[PDB]
């Protein structure tokens, strides 16, 4: 019994009392275990016993208490764990684990990442952010083993720690694996009363937009336990929060005798993954109530579709019916799963071809910064193993595993790829089977697996004259293969015709967007550029919630709630326009940009789905069918 | 030189020049830490203030337990404690930086049917981190020994650094300095009240160079950038601005290319093609030591915040024309590889030179 | 340490050239640039190594030549030279 | 002492043993108790492994509850501590084991003499004991009392062959299921399927089922459980367990007479006295379902042992029940933290959400659904029209799709020569004509379907691959996507956007059914069975009726000749015919489900049982329907010579033509589960290949 | 920037273009390069330096050289009726330094 | 660490110290302060050892008491 850390553990019991949050935290977790423990009872999840703690509210409560647990988290952690631990065992009587400490907040000079990391900052609470490149395979740690005596019918067990596992050094007393009782008699391992925790080891390297353009990269080891395993996968950007600690002896011992040094890793308490553009985390919004309660009263204006795409980048001038189409396309339809395994294509896929200049790839960009899943590539600087998949060779097991590409990462996500007509056809039979079937097949040497590619597909190509001309033949305008042609849902033409009244207006359009200013910003001071990293949970320039067009942080909450919620199902209605208009485009005299397949039919179907997802309607009506059908009429004539 | 090295320098203050090829990682080496017994649990404190050595722990934790010997309680409650029955108590022991780095021979002077010749070198707490590997230095350091485990008694020499001075600093905008004098300020601001700044700047611009003085002042506009603008839709205008100069051979295109590579703050001077071993665009390949992803190096990254003087532009490859296109219209580079993807910032202006097909330009 | 191998001019047509490694002392390092053509005087010795050679199955030892002396088979003026 | 401290656990190994023994004898499902039965059956030496099913221990605790008397949860018991029930459930199957009926002859295993001759010595050892000890006479003095204290000290003081020693049979855990589990309110966790990512730490040592895929199985080896020595000096056999992958041999005797004696003998290891495993080390991989998004599929180890190897195979999409277990870290000394173990499973059971065809038998069961198949009535279009019903039409390809699945005739000669049964189908065609969902349809329906994409697949993806196996410590030839469908349906989307080294592959398997590989790596031939369903477009993309189906097809003749069928597909726009298509797609889309309600489609699991009898049968023909054939041929022939001026021409009728139409109508013949060939399948042979590419094109 | 195979130890080598700085480079069959030592010699005439961004070294080279080259015309004898750059394979702007 | 852990006890000793200081300079009895005299004594080597009485300590709580 120490008395320093009986008056940190007081402390901390008098800043849990203060804070009720924590408290009513707890306390929510232990009624959703106990019902759940409840439901398995009478007829499922369990919830981890740890705390987010705010670093604010403790600075706030005690600058003592909190320094402390920044600059020697060894002596401040344990005693308000074992506070946490005294109030949820307090409230937890009526109805074992030990509680768990998260931290979140403001760090200060503790924010730093695998470069920045170095020795002063040992036996500290840091926070780093940056790339996931390598885990480990998740391994159980055996904790306790329990073993049965048959002479004497008994069990005994015996409990085993490790340095990683404590935050203070101890006395290491190594107690090997018992195969007698101390009378003798054998021992049989009873696997099942044993207690295992799963353990895992990632490496952390600074990320490569905030590392130094021709350096090579520093990295960090990153110990994961029990609920923190499996919180991240390869390619992810994170900051995880943890104690810098140092292990072992340095070589200081006789039998070592070296310089690797003291070997070093952060003993992780928190894993935030983070949303960065074009990477495989996506974005999340936490949606308050006041947020869809905005939601829905839009959901029941009659302006909707025409309010949401005039929204997305109204610094565009014209291009009316290619935003409908990207809204449409960021909805995404429904998916269909038949009873004997058979796919249906759910999600839309826009093809854009015309003159240049003419904001095909600042429409590309924008939807890689609106979109929680967007990833950006080019035609030739990405290849067939750049989208798809690759096989490589990991250090421990010497087995092959697999490394997945773009489209694989991109999986219920947005493709922006530019320079579409540049790619060669290797990558583009590659595409014929990702845009369709929505999957992948590696069949390497040895390898032969099937991986989800179900994605949105955005493509922006030229003409091969380097300018579309109206009197020529469109499909040799084009010159893009059947095939291709029919896999996306909507093709636009985008011609640079110029008329003087056009000229005028995007000229003053143009000139007038650069006439903008950040608020809180000087006349003549320049705008700093600050990456935006988010964190991912579970021309009017005045647009403030809602009052004509929404902003784009709104507007991606909007299609994030009309992505979970509704699930609009097709009506007889919606049925007889979509049939009527796909038997006159398959019968129509017209020349068309897109040919006619029966994918128009299933593109009417998903577009129809779409507008329905922009009104929240649990279903598909008549007046989502025609606007679905002349949406498709415009990118035909 | 680094190869005029005797044994008459052993343990010697030296001061040499060469190339730095690699810098390591970080290692922790322990400055102060405390240690206690096993289980007789005496305590004790071991502080270390030489970091001089290499392959060797030339401190290290007692073999013994030090409470008998002292003797210093009256009751002194055989009994031995064992071999290194120490152990570190690391949450209150105290550790620094230390870094190995490589020096090599500079490659313009070395015989040419031989391989460069190269040293270890050692540096701790504020020396570390102060250089980068491709960095020309000169170094005062101990020329010092150690034994690795080729001659009964050969030891391998190695540099103990005590200083490093960068004989030149290479520009990128993690070396940018923002801070700025009240002297150079207020001269700069003397400056902007010349109403022919505009001719002073473009007569100093390639002086040695005649005529092409609209071009002259077209590389005053490209060296200042423009005015970025960042929209709440989140569409990004960029200000950099691009120019290219097409012509007839021997016009002193390529001296405006190298006059723009020397004034500005940071530029990088490649062809279509790029250099001999450095790229254009961007490169990511593996990580030459742990086979992981990393960003190798290309002129438009290299010089982000600045200028990419791109001479024989008509003639280049087909992946850095669509990277060059994204890098001049976006300012930015996406990068998708089966391991990597990412959208890496390129915001640099273009200034690119090129001559017609059939030698000169033709006005027919 | 230099590996000195016989000149191609004086070695037998069918055969390989033989080499051998000389190790040149304090006074003598560097004299020698790799691709020059050297008379070397020095102490021929065996090499002393642990457990011999297992790859032969016989008590091979190797052999070195320990330099006693080194004579090799400039763009230096003189005050003259720059005279002349 | 305080270093072992004790626990209480709620489980009692001594009520739950009486309970196990008391289960196996009066279990009689509704000859005797069943696994009182078995075990006759094992002692004959007829039955080498036992199962025992979770289901039957749940209906014992049912009647046992419905009897009022007090029983054990042992269902429960056993799913969380497995490891230590095998061994009970041992003991007791070896405490209540019947005499064998029959007389071991010199036709019977090595094994089951040398566990007889164990047997006997284990008794003649316990009679001269107690003989002697009955000569000896040490008090002079209770019969009864006397003769339990004499076995009681000679079955103390002998040294005998552990039942380990002289078990004959291997002894698994079938789960219960989750229909049985549903009856009694009994939740199994065991029967739940789970996927790699969800067997974490604390499933160890319990009973749990994996769904997933195979991609690789070990070659089965020898894993050597204990070790048999023999010593010269004292006659002793010594037998050392080993539970690790690696063992230290014995070199000096342990036994009783050499501890005493001051000379020890010489150990001399005796593999045939020595007990071996049959061993094979699987890898599990999750389906594409289990893959959360943006992942990559993880893998799981099984060790498979005793009778269970050769049951899994690669490719195999499997419920592997079996006990999570933990092994000895593998992996870098300095990574490790603290007790970190490796994990593996222990293969109990084996499930096959595919049956194979080979493994159809004329079960009871399967008996009267196949009956009820036929005396439906019309089954050809029935089968062939419930392929892929979610796509409208096509009821021609969807026939030929199901002749494919059925196959023809293989064909062997005295003199050596084959002659191929299994058909080849080409569909190419326009866009948009639902190819790729035909060939995925029928590629998930049998059994060893293999999709593969046109540039995806490379030639080492398609061929083979000398690959190290480590476990077995061997280099090994590993398969690709041919290999992967042996005997089964190889599917190739993109036909015409594959390079030629491929196009040489299949060529070589499209006929001769093997691969010759002639490389640096190796010097092999193996067999690729596979029967190949390829889709192809046109070379414009689009078919035009200008060029001539030879010139808009950009296929050699000789590969051409090797696709039984070849399907024209054309996409032609009319106003009736679409609207029938855009119905059915939107009644598809909306209810989930097929337009017509006045059929029901086979179940693909039916549709393989049937097939399955249909490949079964061997039908041979007559007289008149070769005669009818070869009347056939030489029409074909000759409109053939006449059409190749023109344009209609679709290639020259070649003897492969003749060939195809045998392989067509008898596996026509198969489908009505008959002996011969008649006429009428000889003539829906004809008219399958003459509305195959004629009739659409002449329209 | 290369790693010795045996000696697991990166060397830095600036070519023959480095090599030869405040010297003399002598260049035989100078028409049958490859792409890399087209790129090379240009460079090395354009700016008298070499640019390496390699295994984390990013560095320039002086090379101050004077080259000397020898080259044949193209189909092995030389065309009077043609000029200088058809004879040769080399583009003009190298043919320029 | 914990190998020496902390422990609470109810004696402080700056409070303590600094009552005795304030004894030592303010314990009247009844030339002035006690101990302030004897200290001169001790520093004039008159004196050689310094009594310290508790009853005197009890009489200075006392009066702080009252
Ligand atoms: N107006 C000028 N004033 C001074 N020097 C000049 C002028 N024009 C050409 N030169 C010189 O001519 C030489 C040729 O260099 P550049 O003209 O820069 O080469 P360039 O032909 O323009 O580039 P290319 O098209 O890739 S060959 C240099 O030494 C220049 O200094
Ligand atoms: N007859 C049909 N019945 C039902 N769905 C159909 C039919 N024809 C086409 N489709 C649908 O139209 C789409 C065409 O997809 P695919 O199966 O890729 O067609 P395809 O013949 O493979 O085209 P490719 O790959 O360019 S040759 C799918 O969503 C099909 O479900
Ligand atoms: N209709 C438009 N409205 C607003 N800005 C435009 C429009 N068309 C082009 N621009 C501007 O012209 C610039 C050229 O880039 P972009 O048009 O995206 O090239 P491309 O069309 O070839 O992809 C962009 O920065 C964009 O802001
Ligand atoms: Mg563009
Ligand atoms: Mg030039
Ligand atoms: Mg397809
Ligand atoms: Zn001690
Ligand atoms: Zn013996």
């Amino acid at each position: 019994p120490d008395a320093v850390f009986g008056d940190r553990v007081r402390r901390f019991q008098e800043f849990l009392d203060t804070f009720t949050s924590y408290r009513d935290s707890v306390r929510s977790i232990q009624v959703y275990n106990s019902n759940n423990a409840a439901n398995y009872n009478d007829d499922l999840n369990i919830l981890p016993h740890r705390i987010i703690i705010s670093l604010d509210d403790l600075r706030e409560f005690d600058r003592s208490f909190w320094s402390g647990i920044l600059v020697e988290p060894a002596y401040f952690i344990p005693p308000a764990e074992k506070a946490l631990t005294d109030l949820a065992d307090s409230m937890d009587d009526v109805p074992r684990h030990p509680w768990k400490l998260s931290f979140k907040g403001s760090f200060g000079a503790h924010a730093l990442s695998p470069r920045t990391l170095t020795a002063q900052h040992l036996n500290k609470l840091v926070s780093v952010e940056g790339i996931v490149t390598k885990t480990s395979l998740v391994r159980p740690k055996l904790i306790r083993s329990v073993h049965y005596a048959a002479k004497t019918g008994r069990f005994h067990y015996r409990d085993y720690t490790d340095a990683t596992t404590t935050l203070t050094t101890r006395i290491p007393t190594p107690a090997i694996y018992p195969t007698e009782d101390t009378e003798g008699n054998k021992l049989t391992t009873e696997y099942g009363y044993s207690t295992f925790i799963d353990h895992q080891r990632i490496t952390v390297q600074e990320m490569p937009e905030m590392a130094p353009a021709g350096q090579l990269p520093r990295s960090i080891d990153v110990i994961l336990d029990d609920d923190l395993v499996d919180k991240t996968k390869p390619g992810d950007r994170v900051n995880v929060v943890g104690v810098f600690k140092s292990l072992g002896a340095g070589g200081m011992n006789q039998s070592n005798s070296t310089l690797i040094g003291f070997k070093t890793l952060i003993l992780g308490n928190t894993v935030y993954p983070l949303h960065a553009r074009s990477t495989g985390v996506a974005a999340r919004q936490m949606l308050t109530d006041f947020d869809i309660r905005n939601i829905n009263k839009l959901s029941k204006k009659k302006d909707i579709f025409d309010i949401l795409s005039q929204s997305l980048a109204p610094s565009i001038y014209g291009h009316d019916h290619i935003k409908k189409a990207i809204l449409l396309m960021l909805m995404g339809g429904v998916e269909k799963n038949l009873e004997n395994g058979s796919h249906l294509r759910g999600d839309i896929n826009i093809l854009m071809v015309g003159d240049p200049s003419t904001a095909k790839s600042q429409l590309l960009r924008f939807v890689l910064n609106t979109a929680s899943l967007a990833i950006a590539t080019t035609g030739r600087g990405s290849s067939g193993v750049g989208l798809t998949a690759a096989v490589t060779t990991d250090r421990e097991t010497g087995e092959r595993r697999l490394e997945a590409g773009a489209m694989v990462l991109a999986d219920r996500g947005v493709v922006c790829i530019d320079e579409f007509d540049k790619m060669t056809d290797v990558d583009r039979v590659a595409i014929h089977e990702v845009m369709e079937q929505q999957t992948v097949t590696i069949a390497k040497a040895g390898i032969h697996t099937t991986l989800n590619a179900r994605c949105s597909v955005i493509a922006a190509a030229n003409p091969v004259f380097g300018q579309y001309d109206v009197n020529r033949d469109p499909h040799q305008n084009i010159a893009l293969p059947d095939s291709l042609l029919s896999r996306f849902d909507l093709l636009f033409v985008v011609t640079d015709d110029i008329n003087e009244i056009r000229d005028r207006s995007i000229s003053e359009h143009v000139l007038r967007t650069h006439r903008y200013l950040p608020p809180g910003y000087l006349e003549g001071e320049p705008v700093r550029e600050r990456l935006n990293l988010s964190l991912a949970v579970g021309g009017n320039y005045n647009g403030t919630e809602i009052p004509k067009l929404v902003t784009i942080p709104f507007l991606r909450k909007y299609v994030q709630y009309a992505k979970e919620r509704v699930i609009p199902q097709l009506t007889q209605e919606a049925i007889n326009v979509i049939v009527k208009n796909y038997t006159d485009l398959r019968n129509d005299d017209n020349t068309k940009k897109s040919p006619i397949t029966a994918r128009t039919l299933e593109t009417l179907i998903r577009l129809a789905t779409a507008h329905a997802k922009v009104r929240l309607s649990k279903t598909v009506n008549k007046v989502d069918a025609k606007v679905a059908a002349n949406l498709l009429r415009f990118a035909l004539l | 030189p680094l190869r005029d090295l005797d044994s008459e320098h052993v343990s010697k203050i030296v001061r040499l020049s060469g190339i730095i090829i690699s810098t390591s990682v970080l290692s922790s080496r322990a400055t102060y830490l405390s240690i206690m017994c096993r289980n007789c649990r005496h305590t004790t404190s071991i502080t270390i203030n030489n970091f001089n050595s290499i392959t060797g722990n030339t401190v290290s934790l007692p073999r013994s337990c030090l409470s008998t010997i002292e003797s210093e309680s009256s009751m002194a409650n055989k009994k031995n404690c064992g071999p290194d029955p120490y152990i570190i108590i690391h949450e209150s022991s105290k550790f620094i930086d230390q870094q190995f780095l490589k020096l090599q021979e500079i490659p313009e002077l070395v015989p040419v049917g031989e391989m460069p010749r190269n040293l270890t070198m050692t540096c701790d707490r504020y020396l570390t981190n102060k250089v980068i590997p491709g960095t020309r230095v000169t170094i005062v350091g101990i020329y010092s020994i150690y034994n690795s485990k080729s001659g009964v008694a050969i030891r391998t020499p190695y540099i103990k650094i005590l200083g490093i001075q960068s004989d030149v600093e290479t520009s990128s905008i993690w070396n940018s300095v923002t801070m700025f004098t009240e002297e150079e300020e207020e001269e700069f601001l003397q400056l902007s009240r010349n109403p022919k700044l505009y001719e002073i700047l473009t007569n100093s611009i390639a002086p040695s160079i005649f005529g092409n003085e609209d071009i002259k002042k077209a590389i005053v506009c490209l060296l200042m950038g423009g005015s970025k603008k960042i929209l709440p839709d989140g569409m990004r205008l960029r200000g950099d601005i691009n120019v290219l100069l097409l012509g007839d051979p021997g016009t002193a295109k390529s001296q405006l290319l190298k006059f723009v590579e020397k004034v500005s703050p940071i530029a990088v001077y490649t062809s279509g093609k790029g250099s001999s071993a450095a790229g254009l665009t961007a490169s990511v390949q593996r990580d030459p030591m742990t086979r992981e992803f990393y960003l190798e190096g290309g002129a438009m990254v290299l010089a982000d915040g600045g200028v990419v003087c791109i001479d024989e532009f008509d003639k280049m490859r087909d992946e850095d024309r669509v990277a060059i296109h994204e890098a001049m219209e976006q300012q930015t580079i996406s990068i998708a590889k089966a391991g990597i993807t990412t959208v890496l910032n390129s915001r640099t202006s273009v200034l690119a030179a090129a001559n017609p097909i059939y030698g000169r330009y033709d006005d027919l | 340490r230099v590996t000195l191998q016989e000149a191609p001019g004086t070695v037998p047509p069918g055969r390989l050239p033989r080499h051998r490694e000389v190790i040149l002392l304090a006074d003598l390092v560097d004299v020698s640039k790799p691709g020059e053509e050297v008379e070397v005087t020095g102490i021929y010795k065996n090499n002393y190594d642990g457990n011999l050679n297992a790859k032969n199955g016989f008590p091979v030892f190797a052999t070195i030549i320990e330099a006693n002396s080194i004579k090799r088979r400039v763009f230096s003026w003189t005050e003259e030279e720059e005279r002349e | 002492s305080a270093a072992l401290p004790s626990i209480q656990l709620p489980v009692d190994y001594n009520n739950l043993f009486n309970e196990i023994t008391d289960f196996l004898v009066t279990f009689k499902q509704d000859k005797g108790p069943k696994y009182m039965a078995m075990l006759q059956k094992v002692a004959n030496r007829e039955l080498n492994s036992v199962i025992i099913d979770l289901d039957d221990i749940l209906q014992y605790q049912n009647e046992k509850f419905l009897q009022g008397t007090q029983a054990d949860d042992l269902v429960s018991a056993i799913q969380q501590n497995a490891n230590h029930f095998t061994e009970l459930f041992c003991r007791a199957i070896d405490n209540n084991m019947p005499l064998p009926t029959k007389e071991i002859d010199y036709k019977d295993d090595v094994l089951d003499v040398i566990l007889n001759q164990r047997r006997l010595r284990n008794e003649r050892m316990l009679s001269d004991r107690t003989n002697e000890i009955r000569s000896e006479n040490l008090m002079d003095t209770p019969p009864s009392s006397m003769n339990d204290a004499l076995r009681e000290v000679v079955e103390d003081e002998t040294e005998l062959f552990p039942p380990n020693l002289t078990r004959r049979y291997f002894l698994y855990f079938k789960p219960l299921s989750q229909n049985c589990a549903r009856r009694y309110r009994k939740k199994a966790i065991s029967s739940k399927p789970l996927s790699v990512r969800q067997i974490k730490g604390d499933f160890l040592g319990q009973l749990i089922t994996v769904r997933g895929i195979i991609t690789r199985v070990s070659d089965v080896k020898p894993a050597v459980e204990v070790i048999a020595y023999t010593c010269d000096q004292c006659g002793y056999e010594v037998f050392q367990e080993v539970n690790s992958r690696t063992f230290t041999p014995l070199s000096e005797c342990t036994s009783e007479e050499c501890s005493q004696n001051q000379t020890k003998g010489q150990l001399f290891m005796s593999t045939r006295a020595s007990k071996f495993s049959a061993f094979q080390e699987c890898k599990i991989q999750e389906l594409s379902q289990q893959v959360p998004v943006g992942h990559i599929p993880r893998s799981l180890n099984i060790h498979v042992n005793g009778t269970l190897v050769r049951s899994l195979s690669p490719g195999d999409i499997v419920d592997v029940t079996g006990i999570f277990l933990p092994a000895p870290y593998t992996g870098f000394k300095a990574l490790k933290a603290g007790l970190l173990t490796e994990t593996y499973l222990e293969a109990q059971f084996v499930r096959q959400h595919k049956k194979k065809f080979a493994s159809f038998s004329l079960t009871s069961d399967v008996e009267e659904r196949v009956m009820e198949l036929i005396t439906s009535g019309d089954v050809y279009n029935r089968l062939a029209k419930s392929i892929a019903p979610e796509i409208y039409g096509n009821l021609d390809v969807k026939k030929a799709l199901l002749l494919l699945l059925v196959g023809g005739v293989d064909k062997r000669v005295g003199d050596g020569m084959k002659i191929r049964g299994d058909i080849n189908v080409c569909l190419m065609g326009d866009p948009g004509v639902a190819k790729s969902q035909l060939l995925k349809a029928i590629c998930k329906i049998s059994p060893r379907g293999v999709y593969t994409t046109g540039k995806g697949s490379s030639g080492v993806g398609l061929t083979a691959a000398v690959m190290k196996d480590p476990v077995t410590d061997e280099m090994i030839l590993e398969g690709g996507a041919l290999v992967l469908a042996d005997n089964g349906i190889c599917c190739i989307d993109e036909f015409d956007k594959m390079d030629e080294s491929d196009r040489t592959a299949i060529h070589e398997v499209m006929e001769q059914q093997t691969i010759s590989i002639s490389k640096a790596g190796i010097n092999t031939t193996l067999n690729a069975r596979t029967s190949i369903l390829a889709a192809a477009n046109p070379l414009y993309g689009r078919y035009n009726p200008r060029l001539s189906p030879l010139d808009n097809i950009n296929l050699p003749a000789a590969l051409l000749s090797r696709f039984d069928i070849l399907f024209l597909m054309l996409d032609i726009p009319s106003r009736d015919d679409d609207e029938k298509l855009a119905e059915h797609v939107t009644y598809v889309h909306m209810h989930n489900k097929q337009p017509d309600l006045d059929f029901t489609p086979v179940e693909p699991s039916k549709m393989r049982e049937y097939i399955a009898y249909a490949k079964t049968k061997r039908p041979v023909m007559s007289e008149a329907v070769n005669d009818y054939v070869v009347q056939a041929y030489i029409r074909l022939r000759q409109d053939s010579k006449r059409e190749m001026d023109s344009k209609f021409s679709f290639g020259q009728a070649t003897p492969r033509t003749l060939l195809g139409i045998i392989r067509l109508s008898q596996a026509l013949a198969k489908l009505r589960l008959a002996d011969m060939v008649d006429i009428d399948d000889v003539e829906e042979a004809l008219r399958l290949v003459r509305v195959s590419k004629e009739s659409l094109y002449q329209e | 920037v290369r790693k010795d195979p045996i000696t697991k130890e990166w060397t830095l080598e600036g070519g023959a273009l480095v090599l030869a700085d405040k010297g003399v480079c002598l260049i035989d069959e100078f028409d049958k390069m490859n792409d890399q030592d087209r790129t090379s010699i240009h460079e090395a005439m354009e700016q008298q330096s070499i640019s390496i961004s390699k295994a984390g070294i990013v560095t320039t080279l002086q090379a101050r050289c004077s080259i000397i080259a020898a080259a044949n015309p193209n189909g092995g004898r030389y065309n009077s009726t043609l000029p200088l750059a058809q004879n040769v394979s080399l583009t003009e702007p190298i043919l320029s330094r």
